């Protein structure tokens, strides 16, 4: 049996086995601070609807911070397949602010771009299923959605933000709703009679520490290496159905930086991320007579197609230098993502790391855009010449080429997440760099 | 760093010279008729083929750095006495830098 | 662009509707750096 | 080039790079013992057959033990989607015993309500493939099941347990075979003529140990940081088409508990969370004429929608005070394991964690029942007014409701896993706490 | 053909590269060949059926240094003012029928520049800097019905 | 070599010091005069030393 | 395509292969081709008419490193456990009915 | 060539000359085996 | 390379010198001190009609 194999060892097992530091046999779990955990909700300052700007103080009900979740109760005005992660789309954005300082902030296009980079297999699918409706609900279905927060502290509690540390300052969530939410007040372009408004509750999950920890974190400096998100939209150099347009993006991005992520996309459909088709799930109606692809079908807006997608190449120069080969956006588009998080990242979606691990907490290699006076994002198009409502020609062509429908994919946005310090002291914080 | 010391040009020891330089070895030598030289003295005519070199130097120091092998980068909870590695989150450039901005 | 007439006998702030193909602009920048060599290395003194 | 990025050092990158204490592109393993593993089939004790209780007693082939795998061949008794996880469904249970002493207990109920909640992606796949039948296998086939423990040695090395330290303390496990396995001898109610009886194999993964590590755990005394299943099955207060049924049921539980889990179900259907209906995976014959909402799509037994689950909300009161503030079931089934395990849970099953970190070995805060006079769990549930034969009202329902057929989830399992300390010496062993 | 280079050793002894300081670096030139050349294997957007793949050879002209000077530079530091092309591709803010279209253009450059020097083109036609037109040498069958 | 195609070369250490650098290319008309416009000096896409 | 390697230096920065420290010898990957590729250029054992050559090209991930990084993966010796793999084909007993 | 410089050359003719004066015997034939088709083979035959 | 005018068809220059078309005589070959001086040509054959 196993002894056999235990005792036929030799020189070659000096390397792993000889003067033995460790065993795997026996673990010793470390003893830890006595604390707990309480889920408690805030009260939102505002009307809650949509279009409307709403905000909440964090209570004082323990002593550290870490998870939150925006609860929302949405409805459906319109069958399956009509919404696309409307509780995502909703929530416009969040804005973190400790001491009136600034200190991060999230849009509902990040939340989708972060998803498609950063959150995988069944992590993403329960994600799905706390911000749309995946069992086919029909017209009048109501829903309790949940919106998990990433801002650093809601990631790990080992950036719990110490409200405790914090006597003098609050701390703000700013939270934008949209305007309309597809497929649950607006069907397109066209309001939804009858729509409810939603609801919404926030929920903040407290650490409450034990005598000992609890005085520390009260009386003593704190400094935290926390990540923030810079983001720009911009006009996207949208590509010809005649030729192969190409664009100079200069960015006005600072800080250490881990990675950048970016997409391109259609502003009046939420995560369309590709060009529409009349292939299964490209488009409404995709695979029939009614199949048009002006209207795409929105519980299938996402897609791994990228004959849908519409970067050729791209590149990023360094003070107007080139940092790398240039890249197909196919690259960005599956192989950064490979090497780098190991998940699957959907057309239209691309990613560049600096870091070797971007996923992860641990700074493993940055970028430091407040060195670079001109760091620029250099793109090359692919040529929309493909009749997209024909699948011999969405499904059989180049390359190089995209659909005509590609063109719709008016908007880019460009995100770069950074490291930064959030200093606490003597009940006081914010940056060390702003 | 290829690490190729190599001229990679015909200039080590492929002496170059015309047919000349057997009348130059007759210089280097006494003789007029040295048909009956190197059947005798083969050691000078060996002596007679060596090359002349020239050495070359740099240097630079020895880099002492510890604090390697990374291999767990996910995370690390800190020990119970956290206030000796975090006030390391910054160091004292972003610390001093704070305070000489003051004036 | 067709007619001789309006090609050459026009005047100095128009030209030719095929000249809306020129769609690609190339600049160009021919600067100074310092290539050192030593201890058997190159390098560049300027790095940006 | 990757030149250009590290030549651009700032004041903001100290904190990165300065005083560096470790680098990424050269690791050191750590030398370990010299072990090997083999596995060994166990002999059983007993009879095995649809009913029976067998046992086995860990022969001492090794030091030390951690996996454990139960075989079965089993031979359907019907055609595809009559089965469902019918290897975890026949291993009804399986008691772990030291010296005589019930360390621990699992119930199949716990297999499938554990499963449900911590394995997921292709390990839930692949684990489904070695209990079920899952490329549409017809009547008569015969397959060969895995069964895995997942008693706290059978999860990881780190709590292998020392056989070796155990000298007068015989290490067995008890199980008892199901009465009946759904689409292998029994569909329903009814027995299925013909069916077989399974054959049963019980395999352990012993570990060998070298000279100097087997010695010391022989003569060294070892505290083990162990986890437990505590477990009890209620009548769940039934809902109905007129009200909202409530319940407080108070928690016989002792020990710091990592987390509570618990599901509801219909004892009848093994597997069975939510309530039955007329939509395509949500019943047996759905979608068609011959659609009946009291016999499920066994193959299709779970479902992600919880419009089919009875509960609406909860929470758990401890010693007369709210522990936290009341949340809607879905918290339960979607935030819950979405922050503290990274899975999906399927409709039907819910998760309350004291910890951080749940899904691990390492402890990270728990809930110390012993120290709890009166703990409680308090449920709401929905209103049963839903015609589970019309997918309109299936599907178009709101958050409050759920089908007509939910008061058959008559059934109330509710577990809690918590943390012992396992004392081993001088070849003998038992609990530090009762 | 025989293609020049026009990097800056390529222009004069003043600047040859000292291969013989460089013990320790290689030096290499990267090329890339086109996909398409005009009249070879490629008319306007049409492949040529048949067109030859080219024949390439590199060829450097090397200078060989008596004993003195050849030690000289191996056992010396070298310091040699080179020259540098920046460059980068933009869109031609598209000229207009219409009016009198306008760009600016941030120049992302570094370095003590010499000059600058531009050029729009028409990127199908290599060379093309200048409108087409119906005169005789400013397009294909210029001069006739054709 | 071939069109589209990257290659590359390593200056081997044939000499002490190089100037010059020629890079010939054989190619052959695939049409008549008037056809080309410096086709050796379009081939030669970029180099980078 | 993108066929990621997976030598033991393209699995972990760990294992980071120094090039720096391998300054006298090169390192050298070899590519086999197959003669043929299902659905690509045959069809089971019919060869597809008018079927593409593909377009290869090789991707390396270089790390760069500062100077006293640098510095001291020049000067000094190194050990890296890696993994190998090592593989023979047989023929199959042919399995009978 | 070694070092980059040559040492030698050959040319087709002087394989053809060198065999024709210095193999010979089952030497030159084995030779002619390895460099021709001496077994009556058709057109399309491939060999290496 | 050497003087940058435009030299006829049929007419060819090898030179040793880096500037032949100066005065300062730099670069130049001693033939007198080279025993076998040979240029040796290769002629193209005289097909074309």
């Amino acid at each position: 049996g196993g002894l056999s194999q235990l005792v036929a060892y030799g020189a070659q097992d000096v390397y792993l086995t000889g003067n033995p530091q460790i065993t795997f046999f026996k673990t010793v779990y470390r003893r830890y601070t006595n604390f707990a955990i309480e889920s408690i909700q805030q009260t939102i300052n505002g009307s809650v609807g949509f279009g409307n700007k709403v905000s909440t103080q964090i209570s004082r009900n323990g002593d550290l911070i870490t998870d939150i979740v925006v609860e929302f109760v949405l409805t459906k005005g319109g069958n399956g397949g009509t919404t696309y992660y409307p509780a995502e789309e909703l929530l416009q954005d969040v804005e973190l602010e400790i001491g009136g300082q600034r200190i991060d902030k999230h849009y509902n296009d990040w939340f989708r771009t972060y998803d498609a980079l950063f959150r995988m297999n069944d992590d993403r699918y329960n994600y799905r299923r706390m911000t749309d409706w995946v069992n086919n609900e029909l017209v009048g279905a109501q829903k309790r959605f949940y919106v998990p927060l990433i801002f650093f502290f809601n990631q790990t509690p080992g950036l719990a933000l110490p409200l405790i540390a914090l006597q003098y300052h609050e701390v703000k969530l700013y939270f934008t709703l949209a305007s309309q939410v597809q497929g649950v007040n607006y069907n397109g372009s066209s309001a939804i009679a009858g729509a409810a408004q939603p609801t919404m509750s926030v929920w903040v999950d407290y650490i409450f520490l034990d005598t000992q920890e609890r005085t520390r974190f009260a009386q003593l400096p704190h400094e935290y290496l926390i990540e923030q998100l810079q983001f720009t939209g911009s006009e996207t150099a949208t590509p010809s159905a005649t030729t192969q347009a190409s664009q100079n993006i200069r960015l006005n991005f600072n800080h250490p930086t881990k990675y950048l992520a970016w997409n391109f996309n259609n502003p009046t459909n939420y995560g369309q991320y590709t060009a529409l088709a009349n292939i299964p799930g490209a488009c409404s109606g995709a695979g029939t007579a009614a199949a048009t692809v002006t209207t795409p079908d929105y519980g299938n807006t996402g897609t791994y197609n990228e004959q849908l997608a519409v970067l050729d190449s791209a590149k990023i120069q360094l003070n107007g230098q080139d940092r790398f080969a240039t890249r197909k956006g196919s690259y960005f588009n599956k192989v950064q993502p490979y090497q780098s998080i190991g998940g699957v990242t959907p057309a239209g979606v691309y990613l560049y790391s600096f870091a070797l691990k971007p996923a992860g907490r641990q700074p493993s290699g940055t970028c430091n855009f407040s060195r670079i006076d001109n760091a620029t994002l250099s793109l090359t198009y692919k040529t929309c010449s493909i009749d997209a409502t024909s699948p011999a020609a969405v499904l059989g062509n180049t390359e190089t080429v995209t659909a005509n429908t590609a063109t719709l994919l008016t908007a880019l946005n460009i995100y770069a997440k950074n490291y930064n310090v959030l200093r606490i002291m003597s009940g006081m914080g914010g940056l060390a760099y702003a | 760093f290829r690490d190729t010391a190599s001229i990679g040009f015909s200039d080590t020891h492929q002496d170059e010279k015309t047919l000349r330089f057997l009348k130059k070895q007759i210089s280097q030598f006494i003789k007029h008729l040295k048909e009956y030289y190197p059947n005798n003295e083969l050691t000078k005519k060996l002596v007679m083929k060596y090359s002349d070199v020239q050495l070359l130097p740099y240097t630079k120091g020895a880099t002492k750095d510890t604090y390697t092998s990374g291999l767990f980068d996910h995370t690390t909870g800190v020990i119970k006495i956290a206030p000796r590695d975090g006030l390391g989150n910054v160091r004292d450039e972003q610390s001093l830098n704070k305070s000489i901005c003051h004036e | 662009a067709t007619s001789p007439a309006a090609v050459l006998g026009n005047t100095e702030t128009v030209t030719a509707n095929t000249a809306t193909l020129l769609t690609a602009l190339n600049i160009y920048a021919k600067n100074y750096n310092v290539l050192r060599i030593m201890s058997g290395m190159g390098g560049l003194a300027y790095a940006n």
